[PDB]
DNA sequence: CTAACCCTAACCCTAACCCTAACCCTAACCCTAACCCTAACCCTAACCCTAACCCTAACCCTAACCCTAACCCTAACCCTA
DNA sequence: AGGGTTAGGGTTAGGGTTAGGGTTAGGGTTAGGGTTAGGGTTAGGGTTAGGGTTAGGGTTAGGGTTAGGGTTAGGGTTAGG
């Protein structure tokens, strides 16, 4: 285990050892508070977002994203592969009846 | 004084390592390239939805604030049952 | 001629309020009359159920080396029993991770 | 705050009681609070609204201990419903002897 | 008489695949037909409970189709036609 | 000595499009019948069913059937595959979440 | 002994009457009949209940306009939810004046 | 007196039963008080899902 | 520091008797009531088209600025060959 | 009291005339340019158009106006038909090859 | 009796400046997975036809739904501790 | 004060029963083509890093905004015909 070159595939191991045991949160506020303001803009103007709503706003899309995540892993394992592809969102979202 | 507003440099917020480290924590190795913009996209359609029944809401109660007890109840009523933030 | 003001809580038995159930039940539109012992066996039930969650958070501490309940303890306590992860299924809790749920593929050769 | 406000409601008291009869000497955070008052008013919102259908589907007006019996059947599993279901009517009982 | 051994078999093999072919099936593996028939059991089990208990609480001994619809709608299938 | 065999494909997607294009049930009645009546024996005994009902349930039990073979079939379809298999019914069962 | 007889209370003559008025030459059967009597039930339904919870929401007992009308833009998705709220205020407006 | 008992359906050019909309809005547990626009709201709405339906 | 309606004339300007003094022009006697959104929406489409080709013109010299020049030459690449203003 | 009211069809015949006998422009020119401020902002943040520009801009706009409007009243015309529709409009789009 | 009116107390949301420091972007190297070709098997496609069996056409009748008649207890509203 | 409870008879109705023949399934048969096993090709991101854009507080002020309280009047309620 030379500090130069790791083999590919373990580093990955123990990050997801050490980020599954964690319950801090992934995406930051300030790129995410903006996205909040400019997605009411189209809605209606002169909006005051409050400083608890953009936190639960995060935090479900976070749990969304995870949810998402888990099983675009899952449907990757079943056609022999270890990697999620875009093909794979597509028909796990259609499965779950949310694209329709 | 403030002369800009917000522009289109929101969906790159959501930034490739952030995405990359909600893959880990989920359970995903390898992450392919085109994920990126598919979940961007995906995250943005679920937030506009969100954020016009907040809206909704908000112009029903006669208020011009949104508040995290409309946002519970916006997520409540699409069916994700939010706990510890509100009551 | 009053006597003595007993609880309706020390009458039943239960650490629920039994009154603002029945206050809740009466102003919450449910219908035009509300029983009385549906209020005792809502308040039990619901009794119960907390006494459970608390149980299982507080093995979960008690296992985790701490003290207190935390979010996480709680979401793992969710997870683990399976009545309440069924019961529970839509309901996600904020400030809690997953478990380390690592598949036989993922493993290093 | 206190300039003629209005006083909201909770459950606290009756959550930590709960706590320090199942077990002694632990404790509790604000959030593991919030999280059970929510679980609490969810499950009883969800359990008057079972009571409330079954009422107006036997075409009666009055939701007593039988129609919160079978919302807790319906919507607990199985050990647990039974469990509840055993914990109400001794309850009940109780309260039939002793008012 | 009735054999409770001969009704999980009472969904016979072409009926499955006559529903698959209606569904878009083309191939049909073999050991499909036993894990349609448990789900189909799980699910009838579950349906054919809600309706007992919904029977029980309107205190008769008869289940009806408004019953069953309540609880399809209950566990989130609404069923219409048969009904209202 | 040529009755002019089917190659096997043809007849599926003929018998595909006419059960498509039909309104008609396709399981029994009697059977059906015999099993719930099995089925609500272990709760109350002594029970008397329903015509309408248990139509409606057949009705049911058939949508629910074509809906998990369609989603087989698509699972099928992105596993590079054309035959339904058990894990793909099992992958199905759990993204839709009835596992339980 | 006496007749009297319970009256089951449908929406038959409505929706022919709809049926006439849109298509005056088609027919509906009974099962479609049926059918939109579901159909009307169910929403009617769900609107009652999303407006009552947004009367529970907001400390207020009662249920005016803005409440079906927030009840209808949350149910309905896009220009089915405009075409019926400019339905509903040509509706209460023609009320108001006549 | 009372001249004449002119139809609420007439009056509000629908043809949906406004008043047993109110019935069941007054009868539903819905609420303690049901206002006078909200069933005309209510029956034109589904007067207009209706007929896209049947159209 | 910044004006407080965003909208930017959200497709605003051509208003009902804009439309009902442009459509006399041609020979339009009785004008519906639902061509209004239809004009404003194919004027819409127009500009975007136009501009996204004046938008490409102008940003091949490095220029940060749009002039004429540039807008007749992108009108010429469409069809529509204007005289007088460009030159 | 009387004020002699016209009947509908002269005030539109002679408004056509003198719209027809005069060379002045009929949209204005601020929201026009706030219009295309607007489209310009979906593409470079930061622009700065010209008043010969928007000049020429609002001047072809309103001559593929009249014309797109003549092209509507021709096929009116031969529809039997007074007034324009936007099944005419659409039409007169689709002949002409600019389809959507 | 509750919702539309007005004055107004206080709160909470926004505007703006700092100080770096955890974190983000690219480009530098390389290993093993995604993917195409192909070939071997055995699995289910396609009959199939004689036996399983079901629903067609009715009869009945006795257990069950509930209808409307009598009657009272449970539920609510009041006040005030 | 009237909704729910009780006893009572009507009254629909589902289970039980007959038989049969016309529809369809059960278990064994021929054999096609799809499947997962294999090995060869390619580029796809995994991993490290160091230049450096930008984020979490730390600590201010101002004036929009929710609504607490009070007043009052009119729309939903209740009742009978």
């Amino acid at each position: 285990k030379k500090p130069h070159r790791y083999r590919p595939g373990t580093v990955a191991l123990r990050e997801i050892r050490r980020y599954q045991k964690s319950t801090e949160l992934l995406i930051r506020k300030l790129p995410f508070q903006r996205l909040v303001r400019e997605i009411a803009q189209d809605f209606k103007t002169d909006l005051r977002f409050q400083s608890s709503a953009v936190m639960a706003l995060q935090e479900a899309c976070e749990a969304y994203l995870v949810g998402l995540f888990e099983d675009t892993n899952l449907c990757a394992i079943h056609a022999k592969r270890v990697t999620i592809m875009p093909k794979d969102i597509q028909l796990a979202r259609r499965i779950r009846g949310e694209r329709a | 004084k403030r002369h800009r507003k917000v522009l289109r440099d929101n969906i790159q917020g959501i930034t490739k390592p952030a995405i990359r480290r909600l893959a880990r924590r989920g359970g995903v190795k390898r992450i392919s390239g085109l994920i990126y913009e598919e979940t961007r996209g995906v995250l943005k359609v679920f937030l506009e939805n969100v954020i016009r029944d907040a809206v909704t809401y908000t112009e029903h109660a006669k208020r011009k604030t949104v508040t995290a007890m409309d946002v519970v109840y916006a997520l409540k009523r699409q069916g994700r049952t939010l706990y510890g933030f509100g009551g | 001629a009053r006597a003595k003001a007993k609880t309706r809580s020390s009458r039943a038995g239960l650490q629920f309020p039994v009154g603002r159930v029945h206050r809740l039940l009466r102003k919450g539109n449910y219908s035009e009359r509300v029983g009385a012992g549906a209020p005792v066996y809502l308040a039990a039930v619901l009794e119960y159920l907390t006494a459970e969650i608390l149980e299982l958070a507080g093995n979960a501490a008690r296992d985790n080396k701490k003290t207190r309940i935390i979010p996480r303890h709680l979401q793992l306590a969710i997870r683990n029993d399976e009545e309440l992860n069924k019961l529970l299924g839509r309901v996600t809790i904020a400030q809690g991770g997953v478990l380390p749920n690592i598949q036989a593929v993922l493993l290093p050769k | 705050k206190k300039r003629k406000r209005s006083r909201k409601e909770s459950y606290s008291v009756y959550v930590y009681k709960v706590l320090k009869q199942v077990h002694p000497d632990t404790g509790i955070s604000s959030k593991a609070m919030g999280i059970m008052n929510s679980f609490v008013n969810d499950i009883f919102e969800r359990i008057a609204g079972e009571a409330s259908r079954l009422a107006h589907y036997n075409k009666r007006s009055t939701i007593t201990s039988r129609e919160i019996q079978t919302a807790v059947r319906l919507l607990l599993p199985g050990e647990l419903a039974k469990h509840a279901v055993s914990e109400g009517t001794k309850a009940v009982t109780k309260y039939t002897s002793a008012k």
